[PDB]
RNA sequence: UGGGCUACACACGUGCUACAAUGGACAAUACAAAGGGCAGCGAAACCGCGAGGUCAAGCAAUCCCAUAAAGUUGUUCUCAGUUCGGAUUGUAGUCUGCAACUCGACUACAUGAAGCUGGAAUCGCUAGUAAUCGUAGAUCAGCAUGCUACGGUGAAUACGUUC
């Protein structure tokens, strides 16, 4: 429970506590699941307290931050508020992408029905 | 520090993957694992911080992601 | 303890001949910490919020009251807090405790200090304290900490910071 | 969206380059709604949409890595 | 030529995919029918995380697309807004095209919302039948949960004419 703020979960097995972590999840989990030592067996609380240091270090040189570029995604997407489209006019007069905005039951992101 | 009402705290040993630079008071207690003597000999089972190994600002990060910059000859 | 020698040995001949003062004993010393921790609960919530702040420095805390017993929420003399003074074998401790590093969004904590020559801070949560676990507290506790000293500058709040990320 | 080219409509890039030389200000009237932004654009308007409309669009430094010169809408919501 | 037929607080039809443990993930692991393909179908071995790219012999029971899938044996998650579901949303591609912004489709990278078998009411079915996962086709350069066709697994129930 140290990775990122914390990584509350124990007892599962790793590959999938490692999804909690924002930015890593079920399939890069397999992948950033690489060093020695290092295996899910059903321990995820146990068997390291030195064996975590080097599945995080590498987490610091795996150069996409997990948690640290939440401004990135703002960034991006901030920027497209330079009214082009495709976030432009999804968010100044708030439609929805999807490419039909009133003949389905599009509420994912209308507030209610 | 009047008697009796408050919980006890105590110096410890913080060992930091960077010299280790804390031997400071709190209430965590465990097993002390590695006393010294140049420091608080204590308590020594603070584990592990991230005190002075990558700062916001003193230190540095990896680099900003994307410009517009196509240097990708697209 | 090692963080009073370097106020007696690091920052001595720094603000004297730097700011330019005439004698020795004139730089600002830190007095007082206080913290403060309002609860938004005037029933309950603050008896499950005592043991919150006595893990991070075990002076019993005061629970305050209300002055006025104001508009819409609250009686007089109920309990809404909790002051703890911090004043020197802590004030040389919680200071020294610069692990805010756990919160780690831009640990920069401000710019702007207040007019009068004190300096408020701000917390979120259950990230600074290295010593509270995240186990056993499904609630906010989010602190208000202070630090005072004798300069009345802020010009001189501003250098005497040094040691803490801005 | 693919390689090769990101496919400027080609009487726009006559026009364009060698429209760039003096400090005069005359910009499109394409009506072409398709091409990309090559990175050698000056300062001008441009007139895209044909049903009823030449709005003068900005050629300001933003993401011109856009295959489209979309900044002109078509219809209105309420 | 270039917009539109797709726009939007809304109202209702049809369809699909799900709320989990006779369920999910994971590698291994058998058995069909009906179809199309002479610039079309495309193997084998090859370079890619996959969407695919190159070349490339065989060609109408024989050749190609073309591994059917459900299930069996076995590992594992162990009853959770959850290793349930992919709705949403940016980056980085592929292909068809003169071009994919308005306005396609698919892939892996994180993002992971609503939802606990649904009020009044209301439908469809009597043995290879409803349900279950699949297969092919026309339309068509590219793009179907619809559509008409095809096999596999396969029950429960009908004494009675009163409403
Ligand atoms: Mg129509
Ligand atoms: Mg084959």
């Amino acid at each position: 429970a140290r990775i990122a703020g914390v990584d509350i979960p124990r007892e599962k097995r790793v590959v999938i506590s490692l999804t909690y972590i924002y930015g890593i999840g079920t399939s890069t989990a397999q992948k950033i699941l690489e060093e020695a030592n290092v295996s899910a067996d059903t321990r995820v609380k146990d068997l390291t307290d030195d064996e975590l240091g080097r599945i995080r270090e590498v987490v610091d040189g795996y150069k996409v931050e997990g948690d640290l570029r939440r401004e990135t995604n703002l960034n991006i997407k901030r920027l497209m508020e330079i009214s082009s489209y495709r976030g432009i006019r999804h968010r100044r007069g708030l439609p929805v992408r999807g490419q039909k905005t009133k003949n389905n039951a599009r509420t994912r992101k209308g507030p209610v029905k | 520090m009047k008697q009796g009402i408050h919980p006890e705290y105590h110096q410890v040993i913080f060992l930091d993957t960077t010299t280790n630079f804390k031997f400071l008071s709190g209430s965590t207690k465990t097993s002390s694992e590695m006393m010294e003597w140049e420091d608080g000999k204590e308590y020594p089972v603070i584990r592990l911080d991230i005190s002075s190994d990558s700062h916001p600002f003193y230190t540095g990060r990896q680099k900003f992601a994307a410009a517009d910059g196509r240097v990708e000859r697209f | 303890n090692r963080l009073k020698e370097k106020f007696n040995t690091e920052v001595t001949e720094n603000l004297m001949k730097k700011f330019n003062y005439s004698s020795v004993m004139e730089v600002p010393k830190i007095d007082k910490i206080v913290v403060n921790m309002g609860v938004g609960d005037a029933v309950q919530n603050s008896k499950v919020l005592d043991n919150a702040v006595e893990e991070l420095e075990l002076i019993t805390g005061q629970k305050p009251l209300v002055t006025k017993a104001k508009k819409s929420i609250a009686t007089f003399r109920l309990r809404e807090g909790m002051p703890i003074g911090a004043k020197v074998t802590l004030r040389g401790e919680r200071m020294y405790e610069f692990l805010d590093k756990l919160i780690s969004v831009s640990l920069p904590r401000v710019r702007d200090f207040q007019g009068v020559s004190k300096k408020a801070f701000d917390g979120r949560g259950n990230y600074t304290l290295g010593v509270k676990e995240q186990l056993i507290f499904p609630e906010i506790d989010y602190d208000k900490v202070s630090k005072v000293r004798g300069m009345d500058i802020v010009i001189v709040t501003t250098a005497n910071t040094d040691e803490e990320a801005r | 969206s693919i390689k090769k080219g990101p496919f400027v409509d080609e009487h726009l890039m006559k026009k364009v380059e060698a429209q760039e030389g003096s400090e005069k200000k005359q910009v499109i009237k394409t009506w072409s709604r398709r091409s990309t932004i090559f990175p050698n654009f000056i300062g001008h308007t441009f007139a895209v949409y044909d049903g009823r409309k030449h709005v003068p669009v900005y050629v300001t430094e933003d993401m011109v890595g856009h295959k489209l010169g979309e900044f002109a809408p078509t219809r209105t919501f309420k």
